């Protein structure tokens, strides 16, 4: 517990430094804001385009000409600006589709990573997922996935099954490993050897059919205490 | 003469994506900083100059597989990763 | 599943005018349309490389299997890379490549960022990781383990005790090899399984052909050869005719870049699906029924294809 707590606090500290650093992992949100500003600025600049008209200022046309020709010039401006609006709106629909898809993915991430725990590997962050804390951000959301990463691996010799008295033995949950001279059954994700016993294994048929089986004594917990 | 300077000289390198001028090609492999195309990438390295190189996919690692060798973790590290 | 499309790009001024200075002058009146349109194509182009990156770059180390392929009887020769071949593509990746089957008007085709060789290398690395260390390399450092044991406790994810696997190792090996042979025959046969990728290629190709073909249409103008109008007509009437032709070509490009955006959004919705499928079906064992192929899922192997990925569940 103590080591886990210290590691967690240090991890949060590293996150704080990384976000406060001069770099910026928030480029995704910045891209959305910049894209919207880009589209808006383009739409505004389109107003100055004349589209073949004598001028882009509508009041000049209304004042410089009489209506029998101003309608034609205005029609050209109408066509150009209308086309600009159509392009802008269509682009907004496509971006809206992308944002909605991302939003739905975020909602699923919230339900499956913040509320519960997800078996889906690599979904709720890299490595085995423990939990996630959400954080608000302008126009978006930031998830702090807390994950478990094993480390300090060691080489070990193993056998898929153990033969004790002709009957094969298999690990109930762990796997059989040896340090080079003694065999042990241990947990699958964290080295914690235990003596092989009839309580952590189950029997299934003869040893002859199991490939790679290794003969090794299996301990019984009852007989060593039956002093009667 | 700026465009002429950046068109002549030995700083020319043909590539499938096109002709690259100004940068200097190198044999060392590194992570793709700036993507050019066709696996080539450019970055700023030491004086300082703009280098061109084949992007390294990563460090090779020959796993010591065998019909009886198993690796078990003897420690763990809690980590936090940001997502946006 | 398709993963990307050809990174197309077009020079707006070249396509609309093709060196005609007069047409360029007229195009100046329309403002930022060419920049905004070409800005949209660049975004799509970057999106393709982003999709491929999100799909195949999920592995941080380029693993490689040892030469002693003693995988408990399982023959993985058809999927492992061919060192004797010039390209390092696997055997099944040679059938995929062979089964799958313009610049004049300012159109261009940029090459993808990742070449086929490196894509094949990523697939080979993923195969090595899955074969030699199971899902451990996905979560963190790769931990070697015998393949037989991996399959043995992989059955625990299907509620079947590992004793069944160890008691029937030979039978499972034979069945697996036979099934692999069937896949080999199916792809070798005339089966249209690759229709999904072929449709993407054909759609983009015919779209480009339509865009080029549209230039011959006059759009109500006296002709479609731009130099012809400027030759037969003096500048005053030429302006109204060239304006009509400009409007028509602009309309065609707008239709071409609007369809491309929609088709890019779809192909990137497919890419995200492929990425999640790879992360769950290759790097792990998903309990999601029918997500990683029909039936209870055991494992999956990815194999590179043109503009896409092919999963063997
Ligand atoms: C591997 O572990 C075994 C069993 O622990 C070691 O044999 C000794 O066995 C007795 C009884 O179990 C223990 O009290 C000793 O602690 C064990 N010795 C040691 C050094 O652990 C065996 O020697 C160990 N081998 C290695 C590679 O350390
Ligand atoms: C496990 O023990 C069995 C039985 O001893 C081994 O099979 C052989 O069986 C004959 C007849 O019982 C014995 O004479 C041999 O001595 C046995 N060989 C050995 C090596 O003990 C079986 O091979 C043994 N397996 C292992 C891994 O030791
Ligand atoms: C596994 O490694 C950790 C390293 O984090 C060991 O615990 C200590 O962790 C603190 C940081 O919170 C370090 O300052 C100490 O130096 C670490 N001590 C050791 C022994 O490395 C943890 O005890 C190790 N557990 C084992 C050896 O299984
Ligand atoms: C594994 O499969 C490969 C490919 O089928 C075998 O290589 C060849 O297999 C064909 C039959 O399909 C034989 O006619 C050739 O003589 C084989 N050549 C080689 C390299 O031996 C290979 O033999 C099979 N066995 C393993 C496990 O490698
Ligand atoms: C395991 O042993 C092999 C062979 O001795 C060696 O190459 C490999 O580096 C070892 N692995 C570890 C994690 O020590
Ligand atoms: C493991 O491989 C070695 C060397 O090829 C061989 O001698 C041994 O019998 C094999 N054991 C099993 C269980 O396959
Ligand atoms: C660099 O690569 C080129 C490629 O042909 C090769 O000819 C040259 O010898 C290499 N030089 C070094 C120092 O690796």
């Amino acid at each position: 517990q103590k080591l886990i707590a210290n590691q967690f606090n240090s991890a949060i500290g590293k996150i704080q430094d990384s976000l406060s650093s001069t770099a910026s992992a928030l480029g995704k949100l910045q891209d959305v804001v910049n894209q919207n500003a880009q589209a808006l600025n383009t739409l505004v600049k389109q107003l100055s385009s004349n589209f073949g008209a004598i001028s882009s200022v509508l009041n000049d046309i209304l004042s410089r000409l009489d209506p029998p020709e101003a309608e034609v010039q205005i029609d050209r401006l109408i066509t150009g600006r209308l086309q600009s609006l159509q392009t802008y709106v269509t682009q907004q629909l496509i971006r809206a589709a992308e944002i909605r898809a991302s939003a739905n993915l975020a909602a699923i991430k919230m339900s499956e990573c913040v509320l519960g725990q997800s078996k889906r590997v690599d979904f709720c962050g890299k490595g085995y997922h423990l939990m996630s804390f959400p954080q608000s951000a302008p126009h978006g959301v930031v998830f702090l996935h807390v994950t478990y990463v094993p480390a300090q691996e060691k080489n070990f010799t193993t056998a898929p099954a153990i033969c004790h008295d002709g009957k094969a033995h298999f690990p109930r949950e762990g796997v059989f490993v040896s340090n080079g001279t003694h065999w042990f059954v241990t947990q699958r994700n964290f080295y914690e050897p235990q003596i092989i016993t009839t309580d952590n294994t189950f029997v299934s048929g003869n040893c002859d059919v199991v490939i790679g089986i290794v003969n090794n004594t299996v301990y019984d917990p009852l007989q060593p205490e039956l002093d009667s | 003469p700026t465009w002429r300077v950046y068109s002549t000289g030995s700083n020319v390198f043909q590539t499938r994506a096109g002709c690259l001028i100004g940068a200097e090609y190198v044999n060392n492999s590194y992570e793709c900083d700036i993507p050019i195309g066709a696996g080539i990438c450019a970055s700023y390295q030491t004086s300082q100059s703009i280098i061109a190189y084949t992007m390294s996919l990563g460090a090779e690692n020959s796993v010591a597989y065998s019909n009886n060798s198993i690796a078990i973790p003897t420690n763990f590290t809690i980590s936090v990763t940001t997502e946006i | 599943l398709p993963v990307s499309m050809t990174k197309t790009s077009v020079d707006c001024t070249m396509y609309i005018c093709g060196d005609s200075t007069e047409c360029s002058n007229l195009l100046l009146q329309y403002g930022s349309f060419c920049t905004q349109l070409n800005r949209a194509l660049t975004g799509i182009a970057v999106e393709q490389d982003k999709n491929t990156q999100e799909v195949f770059a999920q592995v941080k180390q380029i693993y490689k299997t040892p030469p002693i392929k003693d995988f408990g009887g399982f023959n993985f020769s058809q999927i492992l890379p061919d060192p004797s071949k010039p390209s390092k593509r696997s055997f099944i990746e040679d059938l995929l490549f062979n089964k799958v089957t313009q610049k004049f008007n300012g159109l261009t085709v940029l090459p993808p960022l990742l070449t086929d060789e490196m894509i094949a290398q990523y697939t080979s690395a993923l195969l090595a990781g899955t074969i030699t260390s199971g899902w451990t390399f996905g979560a963190g450092a790769a931990l070697q383990i015998p393949f037989a044991m991996q399959m043995a406790y992989r059955f625990n994810g299907i509620g079947v005790t590992q004793n069944v696997l160890y008691e029937n190792q030979k039978l499972i090996a034979n069945q697996f090899n036979s099934a692999i042979g069937k896949i080999q025959d199916s792809l070798s046969s005339t089966a249209s399984a690759l229709g999904k990728l072929q449709d993407v290629v054909n759609q983009n190709a015919q779209a480009l052909n339509t865009l080029v073909k549209q230039l011959s249409s006059n759009f109500g103008a006296i002709s479609s050869v731009l130099n012809d109008i400027l030759s037969r007509l003096d500048p005053p009437e030429a302006e109204v005719q060239i304006d009509r032709l400009i409007t028509g070509r602009l309309q065609s490009l707008q239709t071409y870049v609007t369809q491309q955006l929609i088709r890019a959004a779809e192909i990137r919705a497919s890419a995200n699906l492929a990425a999640i499928k790879m992360s769950e079906c290759v790097l792990g064992q998903s309990k999601r029924v029918d997500f990683c192929g029909k039936g209870y899922h055991l494992m999956s192997f990815p194999q590179s294809a043109p503009h896409g990925v092919v999963f063997l569940h």
